[PDB]
């Protein structure tokens, strides 16, 4: 049997559908690492979490680029991000502070919660019971949907936030006036 | 197949000393018999087009919006064709390619079991369906052509070496 | 095998006889070297003919290039040391060939049955089918092939000791 | 079997001169395929030299057209001078003033590489249908634009061996003719 | 084919190089809709080059500062280049919305599916008498095929003087 | 003194069909579409696996045939440089159009000539980014030569299923061998092709532009 995405490869064994953005996307064999702390629950996780932090930070750029920052933090006025952090570094530093420490302990606490839950199987990666609203309760084939959205929009914004990240820290202006300098720079 | 063609006449029955209709296949002699039609009606076409050109009669009035049709009139015929206009002769040389492109690339082609090239525009032909009055009418067409093939090498043999015909060389226009 | 045949006396020692010609005996001392030996006195001797021929015919006519003419190199004695770009190409491709013959003298005993010299060239059809005409065709090779050794070593030196054209002085 | 091959004919008495048919008695059947290629082959260029040689020494350069002041065989002057070469300046007109064997020299050198590229196109289909493909007629390159070779079929017909028969011997006119016609270009020696 | 649409009356079926069969018949079907998409785009680009080198343009402005005064008194092709960098970005985007729809109908052209058919306004087509939808398409790719070398000749015309006879001294060219 | 490797590289009762005083090499069997037996040095007839290169030996036992890998690399080398011959005359304007990137990075007033346009865009960056993007799909395409040395699959040398126009989708062997062989021949020209315009503008005669001599 032979991937979807690599049509010339065989597919990884222990990748078969199950989880949401499954289409065999394995040439490395990486799913097979079973040895350092790391295995295919592990990376789950840690695919839903760079989903989930990367979806986060594109949002967190384009709402003080357009918008502004918050107010309380009107010290900013940089598009470039990269930059606008250090200015609230700067002067309010405890609030990132406490944020980084509240980050902390949320961090080791699901890092028992992917262990305990890889142990045993009681826990689905990226799982948390965060579910508020309670969309998972009905229409489970509208619940797979809502899965594989949430990692198909995840898996674009990994590359976004990285290039918001990487094209902030190399032009210092800021995501969406590097979008309009390349939109003048290659026009035909 | 030579014998089941038209051009076979009374004065010549078989005209083939060489036999060259034999000498390749039956698409050899389907070529030369699209090449003698060919021949035919370009020099049917050559020598009423040198001889209603000598007689001086000639379309109003201006062929280019600088070249008036009555300028070639004056000169012979094979020298006002390098009076026409390079747009001009360009307009001819698509025509004359865009008819030669369709006919060697309508369906069942004249070297395979198909028609010799027929009008390209307007798509009549004005053929008789009645095969014994068909036949003698492409044997007219055939020896008109080849009496007008000679025709027009006289009328090239009297433009370039004065004298070499009786009839003419005593004219101003051939 | 092919080459020992006569009568074609030895100048300078008017008793021997060329037929088995091996005065040292490298066939009795070391028979394992022959097919080698062959190999090496057919190049040696497929070389030297050409040479003879390169030798006398830029004498006349050169290649229309001008840095090969008569005013540029008048004797061809001293073309190889004045053309020197001219010598890696020949070098060059010559050493391609001779790189792609290294797996056949890998195998020249009783490898594989590729007699020596025969590189299996022969465009043009001139071997003969029948079998005892080509040993002296094969002689004919070697005879004329032996001559350019020799003869090359009198051209070269005939040319440097008089510098003069073809026959010598 | 160099003596019953095709080229011998009635005009060296149905068999081949000696010195001919001294290299080819203890040969390979390749040998005669070999020289029987590169006969016509020769044949073949020296036959498209003649009329090469006649319209050179003529004026009947491009362009074409038969009536006067048309560059034609009877007259053989232009007016318009078609321009061979435009990045060179020289023209149709040029190459037909000076000379035979000035008129190569005329050709720029990316002409020539046009010429001997498609040359060197052809040869190698040449070499493929003859002797890749061995095919058993000598000179059969599978060039037959108006279908002569389709005639019975095939090969072993009166009108087919009588054609290479006379492309052989038109050849062998044309190869001792350019010879002769090239000879008085170089040296008086119309014997 | 000559079933086929594009086949008509003075060379049908049309293909000297026989490159109807030097793919499969998934490949015939990407060279119908490429034929088709071209003829649709060159009538849109021989009438573009028609009209804006006339002189018939928009009343009023293109945008703040660029008014169809200015654009319309250059030859188009280089009229393209002084719309602003917005501008193309609106017309390039509402392409892509247009190539990204046509391509993805449940069944792919390719696959025997429907060639591109109207995004906005989406009238339906469908049941438009297959005789006479059949002399259409005949018509739409013969002005299709027409116009392609009209916009070829029309680009050539412009750069190359005497390309073709009948744009020589043309003021728009 | 010891066996030779020479008898486990030739075939010893064949001749190569390009070169005929060779004897044929033992991985050359006709199958593959460019072979006419041509392998004067015996290269296909090398014992090591070449995979190692890739997955090392040491991971776990595995192994490709020779002539895998190296038509593999062939084929790899053929397409790099159709494209790379193709592109180095096309933004040299070699076909009319001097074709070249809506950026001004890119124009012709910023690199004149092919001949200037890697250093100046190493320098840049575009090159960077390339080496990027060529590196990943070289990444997700190089792991199936690990997959066929562990026989688990049976993909050709080079075969993708990237038929996107489907050439060959309803088509026989014969006509695909063909159809593959005039891959293999273009790309070898190709090639060559581009080693010749790589090399004659490197020379210090010059002439970076068309057409390179
Ligand atoms: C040049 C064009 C041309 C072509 C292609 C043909 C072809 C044909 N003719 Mg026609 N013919 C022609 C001109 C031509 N003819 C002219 C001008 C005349 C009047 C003299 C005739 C009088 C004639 C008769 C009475 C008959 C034919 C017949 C035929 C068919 C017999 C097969 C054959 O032998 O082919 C010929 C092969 C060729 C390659 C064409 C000949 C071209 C030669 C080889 C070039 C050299 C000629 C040479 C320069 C002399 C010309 C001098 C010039 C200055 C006047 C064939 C279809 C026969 C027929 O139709 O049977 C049903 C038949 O009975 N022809
Ligand atoms: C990757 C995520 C991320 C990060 C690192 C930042 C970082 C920042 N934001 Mg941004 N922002 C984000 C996402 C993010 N934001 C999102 C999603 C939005 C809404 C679209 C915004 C809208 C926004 C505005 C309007 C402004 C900022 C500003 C700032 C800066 C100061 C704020 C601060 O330090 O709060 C301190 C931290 C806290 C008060 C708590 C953080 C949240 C805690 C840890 C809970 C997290 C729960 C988690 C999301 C889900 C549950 C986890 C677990 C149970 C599974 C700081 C650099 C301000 C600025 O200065 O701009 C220059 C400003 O005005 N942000
Ligand atoms: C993005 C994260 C972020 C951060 C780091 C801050 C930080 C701050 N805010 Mg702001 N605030 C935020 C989001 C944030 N806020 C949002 C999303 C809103 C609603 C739009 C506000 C509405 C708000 C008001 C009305 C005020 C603050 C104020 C403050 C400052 C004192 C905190 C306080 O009120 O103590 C007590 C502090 C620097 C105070 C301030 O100093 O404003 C200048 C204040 O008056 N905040
Ligand atoms: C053999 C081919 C041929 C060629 C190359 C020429 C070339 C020329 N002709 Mg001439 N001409 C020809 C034959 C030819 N003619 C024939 C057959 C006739 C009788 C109709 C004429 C009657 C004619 C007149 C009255 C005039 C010219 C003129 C000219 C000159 C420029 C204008 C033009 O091209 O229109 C020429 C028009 C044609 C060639 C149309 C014939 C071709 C058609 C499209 C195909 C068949 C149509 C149809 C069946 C009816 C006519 C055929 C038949 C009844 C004759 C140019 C030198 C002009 C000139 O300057 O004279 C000195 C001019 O005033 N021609
Ligand atoms: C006015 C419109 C018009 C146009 C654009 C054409 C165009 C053509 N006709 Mg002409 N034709 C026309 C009217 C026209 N025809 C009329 C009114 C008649 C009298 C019924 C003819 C009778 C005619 C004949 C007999 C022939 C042509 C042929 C042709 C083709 C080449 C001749 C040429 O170079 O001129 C060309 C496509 C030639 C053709 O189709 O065969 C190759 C041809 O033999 N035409
Ligand atoms: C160079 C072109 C060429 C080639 C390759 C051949 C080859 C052949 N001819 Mg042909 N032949 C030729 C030209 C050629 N001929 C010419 C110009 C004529 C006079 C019209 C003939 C007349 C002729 C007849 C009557 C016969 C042949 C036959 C043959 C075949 C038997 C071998 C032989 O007799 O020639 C041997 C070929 C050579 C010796 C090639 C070397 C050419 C010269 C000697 C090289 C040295 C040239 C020198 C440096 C300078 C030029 C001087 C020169 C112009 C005098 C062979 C296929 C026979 C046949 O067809 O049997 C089937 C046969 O009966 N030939
Ligand atoms: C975008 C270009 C394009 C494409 C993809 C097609 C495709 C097709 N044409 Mg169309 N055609 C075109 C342009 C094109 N055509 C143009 C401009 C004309 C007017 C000359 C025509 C006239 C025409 C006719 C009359 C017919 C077709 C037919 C076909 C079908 C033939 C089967 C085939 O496999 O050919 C594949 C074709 C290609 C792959 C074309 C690609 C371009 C080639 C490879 C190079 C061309 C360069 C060219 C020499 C430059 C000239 C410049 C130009 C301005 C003159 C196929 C769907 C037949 C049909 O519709 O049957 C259903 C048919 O009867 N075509
Ligand atoms: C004088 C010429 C004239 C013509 C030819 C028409 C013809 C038409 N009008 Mg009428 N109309 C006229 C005068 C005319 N009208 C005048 C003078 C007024 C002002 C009083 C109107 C006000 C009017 C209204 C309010 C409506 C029409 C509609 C129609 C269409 C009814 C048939 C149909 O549904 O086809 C199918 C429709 C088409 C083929 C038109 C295609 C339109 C394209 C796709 C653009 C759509 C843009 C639109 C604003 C999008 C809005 C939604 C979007 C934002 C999501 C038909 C095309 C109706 C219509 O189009 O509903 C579907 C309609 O609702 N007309
Ligand atoms: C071997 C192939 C090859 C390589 C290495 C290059 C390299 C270059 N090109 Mg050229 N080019 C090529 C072929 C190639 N070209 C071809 C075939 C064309 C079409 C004719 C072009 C058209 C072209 C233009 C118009 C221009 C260049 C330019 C350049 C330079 C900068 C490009 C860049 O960094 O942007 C990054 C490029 C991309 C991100 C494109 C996507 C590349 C993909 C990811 C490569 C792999 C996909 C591959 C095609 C198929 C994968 C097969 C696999 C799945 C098995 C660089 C030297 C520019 C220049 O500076 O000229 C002086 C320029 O203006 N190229
Ligand atoms: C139906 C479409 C059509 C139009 C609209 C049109 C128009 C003009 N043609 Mg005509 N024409 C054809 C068709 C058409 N022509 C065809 C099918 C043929 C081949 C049978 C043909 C032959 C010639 C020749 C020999 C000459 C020629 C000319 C002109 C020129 C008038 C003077 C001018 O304004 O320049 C105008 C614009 C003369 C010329 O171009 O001189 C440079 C000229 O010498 N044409």
């Amino acid at each position: 049997e032979k991937s979807q995405s690599l049509p010339f490869m065989n597919r990884p064994p222990l990748l078969d559908g199950s989880m949401a953005g499954d289409v065999g996307f394995d040439p490395l064999g990486l799913s097979n690492i079973d040895d350092v702390g790391i295995d295919l629950y592990w990376l789950r996780e840690a695919e839903i979490k760079h989903c989930r932090v990367a979806m986060l930070a594109v949002v967190g750029i384009l709402q003080v680029e357009i918008f502004g920052p918050a107010p309380g933090c009107e010290m900013a006025t940089d598009k470039c991000q990269m930059d606008a952090f250090w200015q609230i570094w700067g002067a309010h530093p405890q609030y990132i502070a406490f944020g980084l420490i509240m980050i902390m302990m949320i961090e080791m606490i699901s890092g028992i919660a992917t262990t305990q839950g890889r142990e045993s199987g009681e826990r689905a990666p990226g799982d948390f019971g965060l579910d508020p609203l309670g969309y998972g309760k009905g229409d489970a084939a509208g619940y797979a949907r809502l899965q594989a959205q949430e990692i198909a929009n995840g898996r674009l914004a990994m590359f976004a936030a990285a290039g918001e990240i990487m094209q902030g820290c190399t032009t210092h202006q800021g995501a969406l006036e590097n979008l309009m300098t390349a939109l003048r720079d290659n026009s035909f | 197949k030579v014998d089941e063609m038209p051009g076979a006449t009374a004065p010549l029955g078989k005209f083939d000393p060489l036999n060259l209709a034999t000498l390749g296949s039956e698409s050899t002699l389907a070529w030369f018999r699209a090449a003698e039609l060919k021949h035919s009606r370009v020099a049917m076409l050559a020598t009423t087009g040198y001889l209603v050109q000598a007689a001086g009669i000639h379309f109003p009035g201006m062929l280019s919006s600088d070249v008036s049709f009555e300028s070639l009139s004056a000169m012979k015929p094979l020298d006002a064709w390098d009076a026409v206009p390079e747009g001009g002769k360009n307009q001819i040389y698509f025509t004359i390619f865009l008819a030669e492109f369709i006919t060697e690339c309508k369906g069942t082609h004249y070297t395979k079991g198909g028609p010799l090239p027929t009008i390209v525009f307007p798509p009549i032909d004005f053929s008789t369906v009645n095969p014994e009055q068909l036949k003698t009418r492409q044997n007219r067409e055939l020896n008109n052509g080849r009496l007008a093939m000679i025709a027009i090498m006289s009328f090239v043999a009297a433009a370039n070496i004065p004298g070499s015909v009786p009839a003419l060389a005593g004219n101003p226009m051939f | 095998m092919v080459g020992a045949e006569g009568p074609e006396p030895i100048p300078f020692a008017p008793s021997k006889t060329s037929k088995n010609f091996d005065p040292v005996g490298f066939a009795e001392r070391s028979p394992e070297w022959l097919p080698w030996y062959r190999e090496a006195e057919l190049k040696h001797g497929r070389a030297a003919m050409l040479a003879t021929v390169g030798f006398v015919v830029p004498e006349f006519i050169r290649v229309p290039g001008e840095q090969f003419s008569f005013e540029a190199i008048p004797k061809v004695i001293d073309a190889h040391d004045a053309l020197p770009e001219s010598m890696i190409q020949i070098f060059g491709w010559i050493s391609f060939l001779e790189a792609c013959t290294f797996p056949a003298m890998a195998g020249l005993g009783g490898k594989y049955d590729r007699k020596p010299g025969d590189f299996s060239f022969d465009p043009l059809g001139l071997y003969p089918t029948d079998p005892e005409k080509q040993k002296q065709m094969q002689l004919a090779e070697l005879k004329n092939g032996r001559l350019a050794m020799i003869a090359i070593g009198g051209m070269v030196t005939g040319a440097a000791v008089t510098g003069h054209g073809f026959p010598y002085l | 079997s160099i003596n019953e091959a095709f080229g011998i004919s009635i005009e060296t008495g149905n068999k081949c001169p000696p010195l001919g048919a001294r290299i080819l008695e203890d040969a390979q059947p390749s040998a005669i395929k070999w020289f029987q290629n590169a006969e016509i082959k020769h044949g073949r260029i020296a036959m498209v030299a003649t009329i090469g040689y006649l319209v050179q020494k003529l004026g009947v350069h491009f362009p074409l057209y038969l009536g006067p002041s048309g560059s034609n065989c009877f007259h053989p002057e232009s007016e318009t001078a078609w321009l061979l070469s435009s990045s060179t300046g020289v023209t149709f007109s040029d190459i037909a003033k000076a000379a035979p064997l000035d008129a190569i020299q005329m050709v720029p050198v990316a002409g020539w590489m046009q010429i001997f590229f498609v040359a060197g196109w052809f040869e190698s289909v040449a070499y493929y249908r003859q002797w890749v493909k061995n095919s058993p007629i000598p000179g059969d390159y599978g060039y037959d634009p108006l279908g002569f070779t389709k005639r019975e079929g095939g090969w072993d017909s009166e009108e087919l061996t009588s054609l290479r028969l006379k492309e052989i011997k038109n050849g062998r006119l044309a190869m001792m003719t350019i010879a002769a016609w090239v000879s008085d270009e170089m040296i008086p020696g119309a014997l | 084919l000559s079933s086929l649409p594009g086949s008509t009356a003075p060379v049908g079926p049309f293909d000297p190089l026989n490159l109807a069969d030097s793919g499969s018949e998934e490949t015939l079907a990407w060279f119908r809709a490429s034929e088709l998409k071209h003829g649709r785009v060159a009538m849109l680009a021989t009438t573009g080059y028609l009209v804006q080198g006339a002189g018939i343009h928009f009343p009023g402005m293109l945008s703040s500062d660029v008014s169809f005064e200015s654009l319309s008194a250059m030859k188009p092709l280089e009229a393209w280049d002084a719309v602003p960098d917005a501008g193309k970005a609106q017309i390039l985007g509402t392409i892509f919305i247009a190539e990204m729809i046509t391509e993805s109908k449940p069944v792919h052209y390719t696959k025997g599916g429907p060639m591109p058919t109207m995004v906005f306004p989406a009238i339906d087509f469908s049941g438009v008498d297959a005789a006479t939808l059949k002399r259409k398409q005949d018509s739409e790719l013969n002005n299709g095929r027409l116009a392609m070398i009209a916009i070829m000749s029309f680009i050539s015309a412009a750069n190359i003087p005497g390309s073709v006879p009948a744009l020589t001294n043309n003021p728009a060219f | 003194m010891p066996e030779r490797l020479w008898d486990s590289m030739v075939d010893k009762t064949e001749r190569s069909k390009a070169v005929p005083f060779l004897p044929r090499a033992v991985n050359l069997d006709g199958s593959l579409p460019g072979d006419v037996g041509f392998d004067p040095f015996y290269l296909s007839s090398i014992p090591k696996d070449f995979s190692g290169f890739i997955q090392p030996p040491q991971w776990e036992e595995k192994g490709i045939p020779t002539l895998y890998w190296m038509r593999e690399a062939e084929l790899k080398h053929c397409r790099v440089a159709m494209l790379a011959w193709f592109g180095w005359l096309a933004t040299d304007g070699a076909f009319g159009v001097t074709l070249r990137f809506p950026g001004e990075i890119y124009s012709v007033e910023n690199i004149p000539t092919a001949y200037e346009a890697h250093n100046a865009l190493v320098s840049q960056g575009s090159m960077g980014f390339l080496l990027l993007a060529v590196g990943f799909i070289e990444f997700c395409t190089g792991a199936v030569l690990v997959e066929v040395a562990k026989g688990a699959s049976d993909r050709e040398a080079g075969d993708f299923k990237l038929d996107p126009l489907s050439f060959l989708k309803g088509k026989s062997e014969e006509e695909i061998k063909r159809m593959k062989t005039r891959e293999i021949a273009n790309g070898r020209l190709a090639m060559l092709a581009f080693g010749g315009v790589a090399t004659q503008t490197a020379l210090e005669g010059g002439n970076h532009a068309f057409p390179y001599f």
